[PDB]
């Protein structure tokens, strides 16, 4: 290992002499405290070191060390049910060790070094491993953890340890080689994993909500941006995400938040329970904590750890939902590095490499066929806040061209206690199409033609609204008002779903067409009556709005006779009715 | 349609593909032959005479020390130095005077620089 | 609405290029300094 | 075919590395970076002096050092191995196969930046291409040896007009008068700066109709190194003109999205420190772009003919 | 028809066959004219 | 002890000493000259060759010759204890209200260290301004950054003031409580003039809050280093008392525009490159290094609630220093220059005015339970009566139906009761009952946002019940 | 050198309604016509070449398209000239710089179309000199400038860039030549703001 000593301070910044040999953006300890920096540039002998915390104290000549490698993450078992900072260090220990305060120096290892794990070997000696091959499992929780050989590895193996109890540490497989294989690996934040192929995204992201799943739907394996909006529940559809969809495991990254929204979040996810094993949600997620007060590196660095890890869990052949919080706030942190690197700023103080890093960050969700030879995913949901709503932020018009789809929240149908608020005119989604086989074969083959129909009465629905400003509604004529009705009757039993409710919190997808046929075949039926002469106040007291509107509280397994006893409903009432 | 005349061709694509890179087993393993029969001094002695003419002001010449014998006579003829290093097989490096530039002339090297051009040129022969 | 929307942006471009320019103005002259006491002292 | 190493690396900043003792590197020359753990990366001569020469890495430098670092010349200009072969293939911009398939044997290797045509050399556009799109086709016609460019917007379907122009172009030699027989015809198809979905969306409507047999493609990923987006139309505009000036073909080349060339130009004009322009873009970049769409035409004496059709969307319209 | 894909798959393999034969025709002197450009 | 007389460059703010390898990073320094008068100073950068040292105030008799440096300390550290509560200090921590210094019981580095996330809870529990559009609108929670915006010549520092001098906890309405919990006020001034500190020192010593109270009092014509400093001590300060004797602090920086400027300048003064329209690049991990050292934190009872004030420079809430303060702070509070030229005091305005933690603070088991709706219903109506005076320009009043009439007459009585208290000190009730006495000018059923429970209960209270005495 | 500059009194016939009659231009006068793309600079350069009453025309076509100058290479030998009756081309002398050539060829093709158009007014001719757009040349100036490593004006031109600009426009005027006969250059530029 390197070692030199400092020879000038000045700020962050540290030059280091007798660093010949020592590599670029390699991890350095500075100072007696052994405070860590990257190397930023190399000169002769001489190498620029940048310090993460504050370089307050420190003399000329303390000595200065390099690890000789980059910033990179440890991936094995354990980090389920952990709260990492941007450079994954557990909080909870460090506060264990040092109190209410993050001293600075300190030094703890992301995976624990003392519990012990049930050892179940999958190999034998002489056989040939390659990366990405599984050498044996380890349960954690609910989930059975597979120890993956690293993807730079081959060779044969020589000898294998018998089933137990392990520390990370135990060497579990041996090489002809030498090499020591144990349960956990180093990977650089900065470059992705390997996969053997990525495929088209032809399955759904099915997350629980209406809205979402049906009218502005996302492939797994895709990605999707939102606004943060005050006073839009922006959190409860995150935790419904959480909680509700399909994914196995997931990762939330806060890399610039407030401290007190970093407490909600934090306080808010150990309470909630897991549908699917009744237990805490917590031992399926990960959480990755920064706020605005923490070092600069740290929060540039929160989203590549939480991808990495993401992409970890996809190898082992999972699905992996990632929800990065507020990626304004990592803008706003590269923005302040490229301004101490002292580079020429591109339109709003931003770096000209903003896009860029965006892309690097965006491309790596995708559902893959990983080196095991498994299927896995990563979809990736992140938000965008600009400073006031102004969507020609270079960030934003970075974000939108590239993600698949755009949720936009809106602040106004929530101020209408409409929920989830997102406006559905903004909105819009590109995996409709590719997604359509899947709903011919999955749901149904007419599924698609009845989503265009629902669009295209909320369409008209809108296209009213001038007249609708202009004259009070009950001056249109009947044709309109009915449509007017119509839209009203979407809006209010379709689109809006209760999340705190113990069944409407989540929705299944022929739970949806079946009420999309109910509402289509009413409209229909009202049009037809219509033209036969009714008045429309004798439809808008007719039985089956009663039916239509409680339609979203039956429990799932009893839907199907509800739904049929309703389609009978609507045929009765209509004769009925002159 | 067309659906089966993409077929042919992306056959005759990879049959082409498993010749030529045959061909280049073989002529790699030829080449690896050749330190086992005395043809070998001589071509080790032409490329070390080209390496040294590559640098004018060449100081050091380096080899493995199998072939430091018969590199002896060139380092008394053009005047420098002669070390032992675990070097690349079927080839001859030289160091400069001032240590910044090195030259390198392994035969397996030469392959890969020259295979590109030499392709298109057996490829007539083949067919 | 639109012309006077259109005219804050061309304002905002002008005030940008201007406050670019006297960055990489402050650039150079930092870069002479450095040199200097860097070579000459 | 011997190989020269140069290790006199005294300095290594951001993208840029100089180079001691290397006099014999000429200007603008292709290098090969080789650090300690023997992966090699790709650089460019920028400037070259007695002191020192200076290259740009062609993507990130983790891991250099000035110890172990090495630099080897690979090739004085820039080049393109060619053939007749490279129709209903798939390259990823910097000229290496994507699809699976073998390599090509290069039947001749060209410089990537080309030669300015002479003005005395060439002929006035005089003949269409019938596109199957009713606007273009009475109102706007495209005429072979025209640059047109298609000026899109945010939300716009521009991928969709892309591919349908690529799929339904033709000559029609019947309505030229003489009843001429039918010549070759060829799509080049260059996409910059392109995610993962608007690939497949391209392969899947490539591969349907069959126009894939009569199309070359280059196709570059937004995660992939910014150098990449620079040389991807270059080496497209090469294809063309070895095509179509050695083989009489009716070439048409797409450029998908050069809002993206744009900025990574941006990125490499910051990158080393030149003077900025309206909106940080280089001030040099109308030169930069006229290199590229300059190489269409029509040449006097010869049958063939290069077609360009540039798409890129308008910022904020 | 299935029976075209069938017909053309099976006229493809034999023309690989024909093709690999023949370049096995002629691998020996490929190999000679390699090393003889190779060599100094 | 020892000193070092190598100095072989002064320029400005700078001056350079030779072979001084000794010295540590950002370490306090004394400089003397000839004539025996000391200044102090910042060392800024450190080499083998020499060291850079910022003088603080000027450098005008100073000579290569016989000036000479010594080492004071090595980290910027300030003595605290109890005793500093009715004390007065100038932003580096020496007295001056001519009492003896100190014995500090520990000297803690002024630059503070970050807390760990997971050791923060939630901030439940609110503070009484005693300001009405404050307590009942947009309610202050114990634990919360909440801004306050003025322009060039609005009375921010009357508002200060007055927020300093009326500012307690209510432990009686939450549940039983306890009967005694303490409260401190921090006071940071940065950049003031000699007029705001003789207002300050006579507001704070006429009416006994000086008892409860640190001032950190920083002029204009100070060393702009001092201003940079004195809010790091604010706040190392209220965190000892509030995380080690379980106060419950309130700390107020008078103007956060002037600590920009400083920063602005220091930044230049060693040559870097600014950031967006001339302000440093590491300007937002600044102010949150600042602001971010409040909140409440698991098994402490002590908490800390900071109320930043900051002038905006154009009346533009686009400019960099408001942009980047909103980023971190939870809402704000803005003052109105119509409000304060109609003669309206306190100047503040409801509908520009947010506080984004009030729903955690008030309800049942603190304050009373019909707050937010009362709240939500007053900034309905207040936006109906201010739209509807606008439209009665124009059309005229008899125009208008009965309601927008009402409307109309709402906003005028709101504008000149609620707002317009004046020096008055309410309490949480009395501000209740005046809301409940301007809602009564509304008819019964056009209160949408109420419950009817609530409405049965309070409505009905005619407007004399304030009226007697405004 | 000229022995007298002599004040023009003559117009310069450019056969377009509006520019011949509202805004009219002497024979030793100077004009430019600034504007966006697509506007029609080039056409109407063109317009002037074809139709002018000027005895001699020298087109500097510095750094634009190819085509243009091609279209010109072929027409032209067609056309008749509108006052000798001759070909068209046998009056006309083309200075080709196209946007892919050489950068620093554009300030040397200026001097060189201007040099030659004061050549054949010194013989005693009526010269019109058209120069294709002078923006690419203050680009190349702003090259060469940003290599020299100078301090630069508003948007990167080199502070020098109005005295070259005068010292280009100031060749033309009507004169009395050295050898005594009587002679003009009119200089019409086009701008691509
Ligand atoms: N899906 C939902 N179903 C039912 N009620 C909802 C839903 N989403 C939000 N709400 C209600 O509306 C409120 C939204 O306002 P609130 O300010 O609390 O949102 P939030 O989730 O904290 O997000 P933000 O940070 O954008 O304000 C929630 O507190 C809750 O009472
Ligand atoms: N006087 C005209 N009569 C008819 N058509 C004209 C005339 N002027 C211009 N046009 C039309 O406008 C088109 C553009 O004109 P032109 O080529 O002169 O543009 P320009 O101003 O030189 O632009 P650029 O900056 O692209 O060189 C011509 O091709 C022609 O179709
Ligand atoms: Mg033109």
């Amino acid at each position: 290992m390197i070692q030199g000593v400092i020879q000038k301070i000045a700020g962050p910044a540290v030059i280091a002499k007798g660093m010949l040999g020592a590599r670029m953006y390699d991890i350095c300890k500075v100072g007696e405290e052994g405070l860590v920096g990257e190397i930023i540039r190399l000169d002769g002998d001489t190498a620029f070191v940048q310090v993460y915390e504050d370089t307050s104290g420190l003399k000329v000549g303390e000595p200065v060390v390099s690890t000789g490698l980059p910033l990179a993450v440890e991936l094995g078992p354990g980090m389920l049910n952990g709260i990492y900072d941007g450079i994954q260090r557990p909080l909870e220990r460090i506060r264990e060790k040092t109190g209410i305060y993050i001293t600075r120096g300190v030094v703890v290892h992301a995976l624990d070094r003392e519990k012990k794990w049930a050892w179940t070997p999958m190999v034998k000696p002489g056989d040939e491993v390659r990366g990405g091959m599984v050498l044996g499992t380890v349960p954690e929780f609910g989930f059975t953890h597979k120890i993956l050989v690293p993807p730079d590895v081959r060779g044969r193996v020589k000898e294998v340890k018998p089933a137990g109890e392990y520390t990370v540490e135990e060497p579990v497989v041996v090489l002809e080689d030498g090499t020591e294989l144990k349960m956990y690996h180093t990977w650089p934040v900065r470059r992705a994993r390997p996969v053997q192929r990525k495929l088209d995204p032809n399955t759904p992201f099915l997350t629980g909500m209406r809205i979402l799943d049906v009218l502005f739907p996302v492939a797994m394996g895709g990605t999707a941006a939102i606004p943060g909006p005050f006073g839009a529940g922006k959190s409860v559809t995150q935790q419904s995400l959480a909680k509700w969809s399909n994914a196995d495991v997931v990762v939330y990254v806060g890399c610039g938040e407030r401290g007190n929204e970093m407490t909600d979040v934090l306080v808010e996810f150990p309470e909630l329970t897991d549908p699917k094993t009744g237990g805490p949600l917590m031992h399926r997620t990960v959480l990755i904590a920064n706020t605005s007060n923490m070092p600069v590196a740290a929060r540039e660095a929160s989203i590549y750890v939480g991808v990495t890890i993401a992409e970890y869990f996809r190898d082992q052949g999972f699905s992996v939902a990632l929800m990065a919080d507020s990626t304004s706030r990592w803008a706003e942190a590269l923005r302040e590095i490229s301004s101490r690197l002292e580079e020429m700023p591109a339109e709003e103080g931003y770096p000209p490499y903003l896009a860029a890093r965006l892309a690097a960050f965006y491309e790596r969700a995708g559902k893959v066929i990983t080196l095991g030879g498994e299927e896995g995913a990563v979809t990736i949901v992140g938000a965008v806040s600009p400073p006031g709503g102004d969507m020609s932020e270079p960030v934003t018009q970075s974000t939108l061209r590239i993600v698949g789809a755009f949720w936009r929240l809106d602040a106004s149908l929530a101020f209408r206690r409409h929920f989830p608020a997102i406006n559905w005119n903004g909105s819009y989604s590109l995996f409709t199409s590719a997604l359509d086989p899947w709903y011919r074969e999955n749901v149904a083959e007419d599924y698609p033609e009845l989503r265009d129909a629902i669009s295209e009465l909320l369409q008209r629905e809108a296209g009213l609204q001038e007249i609708v400003q202009l004259v009070g509604p009950d001056a249109l004529q009947d044709a309109e008002r009915l449509v007017i009705e119509v839209g009203r009757i979407i809006r209010e039993d379709f689109l809006q779903q209760n999340a705190y409710h113990e069944v409407d919190a989540y929705c299944s997808m022929k739970k949806a067409y079946g009420i999309m046929k109910m509402i289509l075949a009413f409209y229909k039926e009202a049009e037809a009556a219509i033209k036969r002469g009714v008045s429309i106040d004798e439809i808008l007291q007719l039985p089956v709005l009663e039916r239509i509107g409680r339609a979203r509280y039956v429990s799932e397994e009893e839907f199907p006779a509800y739904f049929e006893e309703a389609m009978k409903e609507i045929q009765g009432a209509f004769k009925a009715l002159a | 349609e067309s659906a089966g005349e993409l077929l042919v061709a992306t056959a005759r694509t990879q049959a082409r593909g498993e010749v030529l890179e045959e061909v280049r087993r073989r002529v790699r393993e030829a080449l690896e032959a050749l330190p086992q029969k005395p043809e070998w001094p001589e071509v080790v002695r032409k490329l070390a005479l080209e390496a040294l003419e590559a640098l004018p002001g060449a100081k050091a010449l380096v080899a493995n020390p199998e072939d430091l014998p018969h590199l002896e006579a060139l380092a008394r003829e053009r005047g420098v130095e002669l070390q032992a290093e675990p070097a690349l097989r079927l080839g001859v490096r030289a160091v400069g005077a001032e240590g910044k530039t090195q030259v390198e002339n392994s035969l397996l090297a030469r392959l890969d620089r020259a295979w590109d051009a030499l392709s298109s040129k057996v490829a007539q022969a083949l067919w | 609405i639109p012309g006077i929307r259109a005219q804050i942006r061309f304002i905002q471009q002008v005030l940008e290029q201007r406050e670019r320019e006297d960055t990489f103005r402050l650039k150079r002259i930092k870069g002479k300094i450095e040199a200097r006491e860097a070579e000459e002292e | 075919l011997l190989k020269k190493e140069y290790t006199g690396i005294t300095y290594i900043s951001g993208p840029l590395l100089f180079v001691e003792n290397a006099k014999d590197l000429a200007y603008g020359a292709i290098v090969d970076i080789k650090d300690g753990t023997g992966r090699v990366r790709g650089g460019q001569v920028i400037e070259v002096s007695e002191e020192y020469a200076v290259i740009q890495v062609f993507e990130e430098t983790t891991g250099l050092d000035l110890a172990t670092t090495s630099v080897s010349l690979v090739e004085d200009v820039a080049r393109l191995g060619v053939s007749k072969e490279m129709l209903g293939r798939r390259f990823n911009g910097i000229g290496k196969p994507i699809d699976g398939l073998p390599p090509i044997t290069p039947e001749k290797r060209l410089p990537i930046t080309g030669l300015p045509l002479n003005p005395v050399a060439r002929r006035k556009p005089e003949q269409f291409i019938q596109t199957g799109i009713s606007t273009i086709d009475v109102m706007n016609t495209l005429v072979r040896g025209q640059k047109l460019p298609i000026f899109s917007g945010s939300g716009l379907p521009a991928n969709e007009i892309a591919a349908q122009i690529a799929r339904q172009a033709t000559v029609r030699p019947d309505l030229s008068g003489e009843g001429e027989k039918e010549e070759p015809f060829a799509v080049v198809f260059a996409a910059m700066g392109i995610t993962q979905r608007e690939l497949s969306y391209f392969i899947q409507e490539f591969e349907r109709t069959g126009a894939l047999s009569r199309s070359v493609l280059f196709l570059n990923k937004a995660d992939d190194p910014t150098i990449e987006r620079i040389l991807t139309p270059r080496m497209a505009l090469t294809v063309a003109e070895y095509l179509a000036f050695e083989h009489d073909y009716h070439v048409l080349v797409i450029l998908t999205d050069m809002t993206n060339y744009c900025e990574a130009l941006r990125e490499i004009g910051a990158a080393r420190e030149e003077i900025p322009g309206r909106r940080g873009y280089p001030g040099y970049m109308y030169t930069d772009l006229a290199t590229i769409y300059e190489r269409a035409g029509v040449v006097e004496g010869k049958k063939g003919s290069v077609t360009q059709i540039p798409i890129l969307s308008m910022p904020d319209d | 028809t299935e029976a075209l894909l069938a017909r053309y798959r099976e006229r493809a393999e034999a023309e690989a066959k024909a093709v690999r034969e023949k370049a096995m025709a002629r691998l020996d002197e490929a190999v000679a004219l390699v090393l003889k450009e190779v060599l100094p | 002890k020892k000193e070092y007389t190598g100095i072989t460059y002064i320029s400005g703010p700078l001056l350079f000493v030779e072979n001084a390898k000794d010295l540590a990073y950002g370490a306090i320094v004394d400089i003397k000259d000839g004539t025996g008068r000391v200044r102090g100073g910042q060392v800024i950068e450190v080499s083998e060759e020499y060291a850079v040292i910022q003088v603080f105030e000027e450098t005008t008799g100073l000579d290569l010759a016989t000036t000479s440096v010594s080492l004071v300390e090595d980290v910027a550290r300030l003595g605290v204890s109890k005793e500093m509560l009715g004390r007065r200090f100038n932003g580096i921590g020496k007295p001056i209200d001519g009492l003896p210094p100190i014995t500090p019981e520990k000297r803690l580095p002024i630059t503070g260290l970050p807390l760990n996330p997971v050791a923060r809870r939630k901030p439940e529990q609110f503070i009484q301004t005693g300001i009405s559009t404050i307590d009942v609108m947009n309610t202050l929670v114990r634990g919360q950054k909440l801004p306050i915006f003025s322009g060039s010549g609005l009375p921010a520092n009357e508002i200060a003031a007055q927020i300093a001098r009326q500012a307690t906890v209510r432990p009686d309405l939450s549940g039983e409580g306890e009967k005694e919990e303490p409260f401190a006020v921090v006071f940071a001034a940065m950049g003031i003039t000699q007029r705001e500190l003789s207002y300050f020192i006579q507001e704070f010593e006429r009416t006994g809050a000086l008892s409860r109270s640190v001032l950190f009092l920083n002029k204009a014509d100070d060393p702009t280093i001092e201003r940079i400093l004195t809010p790091r001590m604010a706040l190392t300060v209220a965190e000892y008392l509030a995380f080690e004797h379980d106060y419950h602090v309130l700390v107020i920086l008078t103007d956060m525009t002037n600590y920009c400027e400083a920063l602005r300048e220091i930044g230049a003064a060693r040559e870097e490159i600014p950031g967006r329209r001339g302000y440093p690049g590491y300007m937002y991990t600044d102010l949150a290094t600042i602001y971010e050292r409040a909140g409440v934190v698991e098994g402490k009872k002590g908490s800390v609630t900071q109320i930043p004030i900051l002038s905006m420079p154009d009346d533009d809430r686009t400019h960099p220093i408001p942009d980047l303060t909103g980023y971190i702070t939870e809402g704000q509070i803005q003052l109105s220059r119509e409000l304060h030229r109609k003669g309206i005091y306190p100047p503040i305005d409801p509908l520009p005015s947010l506080s984004r933690l009030m729903n955690n603070g008030v309800g049942k088991g603190k304050t009373r339970e019909d707050h937010k709706q009362v709240s939500d219903q007053l900034y309905s109506a207040y936006a109906n009566g201010v739209d509807i005076r606008k439209l009665v320009a124009i059309i005229g009043e008899d125009a208008l139906t009965e309601n927008d009439r009402r409307y109309l007459q709402f906003a005028d009585a709101f504008e000149r009761f609620f707002i317009n208290q004046g020096q008055q000190n309410r309490s949480i009730e009395e501000s209740l009952q005046i809301a409940w006495a301007l809602l009564s000018m509304l008819p019964q059923g056009e209160l949408k946002r109420i419950s009817k429970d609530h409405i049965g209960k309070y409505y009905g209270q005619k407007l004399e019940e304030i009226w007697g005495a405004p």
